[PDB]
């Protein structure tokens, strides 16, 4: 049995930790909601 | 149970201590998670019960109490921000511009972030504030890091 614990406000946030690259890849998707890279 | 706007933890007892299986957003009386965090089970949020109203295992969406309410979507150009959840680690931004899942049926926002499963449902937000989607759908690339899907549903 699950429960939800409040975390935080929805708040974009001045001058945070900026970080991660942005790659375009080719994907499927399948029925059940899984991404593949298709080469 | 709590009804109050904003982010939340998705926690079992089922399994050893309490356990962070995901996150959610709560907005206009409506919650919000990930199909693979919940499986569509109801959830408690103090004495109150959350019963399931939409999903779909495909866009690994969920809603409950109402139909899914957010609408807001990547402008295709600016950085974001993950409000990243981490389990038993406090709330945290990380702002980012993301990549593309470019599949047979058009372009997905992607973000290039690692984080452990637990926090699958973690918002991803424009510099309105506004939900774009949520992390934690995606693929394990070339190198061995994973990429998210910014995963947004229907408003109908
Ligand atoms: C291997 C791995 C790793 C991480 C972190 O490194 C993950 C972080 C968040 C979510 C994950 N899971 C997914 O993206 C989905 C795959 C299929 C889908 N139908 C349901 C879940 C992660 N999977």
């Amino acid at each position: 049995d699950m429960y939800i614990e409040r975390a935080g406000d929805i708040t974009w946030e001045k001058d945070a930790e900026v970080t991660g690259n942005s790659p375009r890849l080719d994907v499927a998707l399948d029925e059940s909601g899984d991404f593949s890279l298709v080469e | 149970g709590e009804t109050t706007d904003g982010v939340y933890r998705v926690m079992t007892r089922r399994l050893l201590g309490s356990t962070q299986v995901g996150v959610g957003v709560m907005q206009e009386g409506v919650f919000h998670t990930m199909w693979h965090v919940t499986k569509g089970a109801a959830l408690r949020s103090g004495e109150g019960r959350l019963d399931p109203y939409w999903g779909d295992v495909k866009q690994d969406l969920v809603s409950y109490c109402g139909p899914w309410k957010l609408d807001a979507a990547w402008d295709g150009l600016s950085e974001v921000q993950l409000l990243a959840v981490p389990p038993g680690e406090r709330a945290k931004n990380i702002q980012t511009l993301p990549g593309i899942f470019k599949t047979k049926d058009g372009d997905i926002g992607a973000v290039a972030l690692d984080y452990p499963a637990g926090t699958s449902g973690s918002p991803i937000l424009d510099k309105c504030g506004r939900v774009i989607g949520l992390y934690g759908n995606g693929v394990v690339i070339k190198n061995g890091s994973y990429v998210s899907a910014i995963t947004q549903g229907k408003r109908e």
